[PDB]
Parts: C-alpha cells; sequence; structure tokens
C-alpha cells in the first residue's frame, strides 16, 4: 500500500501569504494519479487539482499543483481567507487507492483574549442526581489555550470534558467549551468552583468563579 | 449539475447489516466507475469499494466479503451492503464519482452511519445562565448543556434560527457511550430577560425535540 505522509500537519498562514504544502509517497507514483482535494469546515471533501498540476472545475487560478516520483506541491500564491480547510492528497496508480492524512490550514488574525463565562448547574440537572459546571472560553487567538478546574481551591482533573470550534469563518478567532461534572451529592460538598484560562494574551490567568452559596 | 445523494446512514449493532444508496443525476450514470470512501471520526479518507460501469467490484481487504456494492444503471443508484459490521466502520461514507485516473470529481453530501451496542437514549438540556450573584457586563453569554444522548447527531437552534449571530456551538464529545454537547449564545445586557431566549434541541434517532427556555437564576 502506498502511503502518502503530509507536512506540514498543521500550518497558520498570514493572509497574502504564498504557501507550500508537500505530500511524499512511500513508493514512486506517476503524476497522472496524484490528486488534490480540499475540504471546507462542515463540508465534503471537493477536487481541487488533478494530475499533479491541473486545476478542476471552480478552482482559483491562485492555486497550483507541483511534483513527480515520490514528491509533490500544493502551492496557494496568497492565502485567502476563504482557504481555510483541510487538504488530502491522494494516489489512484496503486490498489488500494489511499489518501495523506491532510494538512489543515488555518489562517493568522491579531491575537485576542478569550472571554470567559462559568455557568453553575441548573436546577433540572440537580433533581437527576449530577452536577455540570461549565466554562465558555470564547473568540480568542491564538488556538493554544489551558483550562484548569479547582473545588475549594484544589486543582480538579478527573470528569472534565473540552470540545474545541473549528477556525471561526468570520473573525478566525477560537473558542472552547469545557464541563466539569459531578454528582449532586458531591457539589453540595464544596461550595468554591472555578475555572482559570491560561493563554498567551494574559500575563496572568482569566479566572471566573462561583460560589455554590451565592445570593 | 451532477449531483450525489447519500441516504440509509444510521446506528446499527456490531455484526449487524446496513445497505447504503447513493442516487445520481444530471450525468450519465453508467459511463463512469463509482467509488465508496468514508472519513472516520478522526478525518482519515479510506477507500471503501469501486465498481466499474459494468459491474467489476474492487475492495480493500478490510471490507473484502463484509461489504457488496452494486449499481442499478436503471434508476442511476449506487448501493453498499454492510454487513459483519465493525465499530471500526463507524464513519461517514461518501458516494463519490470516479474518473479514468482514479481522482473523484464528484462527492455526495455524506450519510453517518455508527456501529454500537450503545442503545438510543434522547439528550437532557439543561439550562446554563449566569450565577444569581454574578455582575451585569454590557453583553450577556448565556448556554444550553445538552447531555446523556445517542447517537450523534443532535442539532442546536436558538430562538427557533432567529438568534442567529453570537452563537458557538461545539462537537460532541462521547464519554461513557452517551454524548455531551454544548452550545453558547452572547446577546446584549439589556436584551434579556426583557426578550425570550431559549435553546431548541432536536435529536432525529429518539424522534426527541426540546426547549430550553434560559431563565436568569435567583437565590
Amino acid at each position: 500500500d502506498i502511503v502518502l505522509t503530509q507536512s506540514p500537519t498543521t500550518m497558520a498562514a498570514s493572509p497574502g501569504e504564498k504557501i507550500t504544502i508537500t505530500c511524499s509517497a512511500s513508493s514512486s507514483i506517476s503524476s497522472n494519479y496524484l490528486h488534490w482535494y480540499q475540504q471546507k469546515p462542515g463540508f465534503s471533501p471537493k477536487l481541487l487539482i488533478y494530475r499533479t498540476s491541473n486545476l478542476a472545475s471552480g478552482v482559483p487560478a491562485r492555486f497550483s499543483g507541483s511534483g513527480s516520483g515520490t514528491s509533490y506541491s500544493l502551492t496557494i500564491g496568497t492565502m485567502e481567507a476563504e482557504d481555510v480547510a483541510t487538504y488530502y492528497c491522494q494516489q489512484g496508480s496503486s490498489i488500494p487507492l489511499t489518501f495523506g492524512a491532510g494538512t489543515k490550514l488555518e489562517l493568522k488574525r491579531a491575537d485576542a483574549a478569550p472571554t470567559v463565562s462559568i455557568f453553575p448547574p441548573s436546577s433540572e440537572q440537580l433533581t437527576s442526581g449530577g452536577a455540570s459546571v461549565v466554562c465558555f472560553l470564547n473568540n480568542f487567538y491564538p488556538k493554544d489555550i489551558n483550562v484548569k478546574w479547582k473545588i475549594d481551591g484544589s486543582e480538579r482533573q478527573n470528569g472534565v470534558l473540552n470540545s474545541w470550534t473549528d477556525q471561526d469563518s468570520k473573525d478566525s478567532t477560537y473558542s472552547m467549551s469545557s464541563t466539569l461534572t459531578l454528582t449532586k451529592d458531591e457539589y453540595e460538598r464544596h461550595n468554591s468552583y472555578t475555572c482559570e484560562a491560561t493563554h498567551k494574551t494574559s500575563t496572568s490567568p482569566i479566572v471566573k468563579s462561583f460560589n455554590r452559596n451565592e445570593c | 449539475e451532477v449531483k450525489l445523494v447519500e441516504s440509509g446512514g444510521g446506528l446499527v449493532k456490531p455484526g449487524g447489516s446496513l445497505k447504503l444508496s447513493c442516487a445520481a443525476s444530471g450525468f450519465t450514470f453508467n459511463n463512469y466507475v463509482m467509488v465508496w470512501l468514508r472519513q472516520t471520526p478522526e478525518k482519515r479518507l479510506e477507500w471503501v469499494a469501486s465498481i466499474s460501469r459494468g459491474g467489476s467490484t474492487y475492495y480493500p481487504d478490510s471490507v473484502k466479503g463484509r461489504f457488496t456494492i452494486s449499481r442499478d444503471n436503471a434508476r442511476n443508484i449506487l448501493y453498499l451492503q454492510m454487513s459483519s459490521l465493525r465499530s471500526e466502520d463507524t464513519a461517514m461514507y461518501y458516494c463519490v464519482r470516479g474518473t479514468t485516473i482514479v481522482a473523484g470529481d464528484v462527492w455526495g453530501a455524506g450519510t453517518t452511519v455508527t456501529v454500537s451496542s450503545a442503545k438510543t437514549t434522547p439528550p437532557s438540556v439543561y439550562p446554563l445562565a449566569p450565577g444569581s450573584a454574578a455582575q451585569t457586563n454590557s453583553m450577556v453569554t448565556l448556554g444550553c448543556l445538552v447531555k446523556g444522548y445517542f447517537p450523534e447527531p443532535v442539532t442546536v437552534t436558538w430562538n427557533s434560527g432567529s438568534l442567529s449571530s453570537g452563537v458557538h456551538t461545539f462537537p460532541a464529545v462521547l464519554q461513557s457511550d452517551l454524548y455531551t454537547l454544548s452550545s453558547s449564545v452572547t446577546v446584549p445586557s439589556s436584551t434579556w430577560p426583557s426578550e425570550t431566549v431559549t435553546c431548541n434541541v432536536a435529536h432525529p434517532a429518539s424522534s426527541t425535540k426540546v426547549d430550553k427556555k434560559i431563565v436568569p437564576r435567583d437565590c
């Protein structure tokens, strides 16, 4: 089986930047059978380049592809916002046809601090015996971020589930959700619930909390 | 407007069977090789089956014997019969038109297959409102927590779709065979209490739909 190795795995491009990504085949492919697809978030992949260098239908001129043998590449002449997507190479010369794992291309923007919001368990959830505490960390940039939970001042790691949005198509920011779930029993045995976000944009963590007994 | 439309995907038990359909239009179907691919929850793309115009079929070893691709040139429909399903078969399945250089030049929207012994379970929807002692600061962020459902997907809207912007609806995460997803919405200070804010949560697998109004918290 041909293995297609793409690099880089992820790339952040400034608007207008000339970007090149690569696809290396474990064995020599006839260039006639090396194609690229573009998959925008939320959508199906779409043929972008076929036979190494030919632009598919609807594809802007700033795209190009080149290569031969075991080495192929894809170039975007000037990064545009609408180019944020995962790009896959694929070989059709050998059965089974195989795809590279994809290069995820994202867009650079000015730093933005997260907007942090914390929420106590609803009555409805407490009624059923559970207690989830939610923290939203919204509209931030760059994408790297760390969340720490504390209960009555002590760090809590188990029972935390995190989820990230894809880069926002309108403002190129990232958002995150972090949910700490415990039993109603454990929740009523503590008071202070805190989520602390460490991000490039501040020299101390952003800390939001609530006490179970606030009024 | 060449088009491919996949259907038939859903939840099925390991060891089970399931048939996908892909309806083709806007092109001369019998002239083309047709392909099933799938994309795993990790986003990896994999070849599943190919069928030549005349009905020659090809499979990777991983599905050979278990999956059968067939076509009906009369109705212009491509099928994938899945059997002896495994959890590793969980993926979004795509109907794809192939070309003689083995590029997929037309793809459908996809259909989702989930292979699991976990049972269909409707979601619980909890309102996320700030603590009673939280301090008002221009914009306000609210949310809905959507917990304990299976399988994917769930859809979430605010105000039946009329609260459109300021919304972040997070990817579901699976824990102990149940999904949790959350959604946040941001609106201006005075806009709330005043104007009703509700999240609407559909879970078709369970024929569930529910609305949760977000009310200010009070000690």
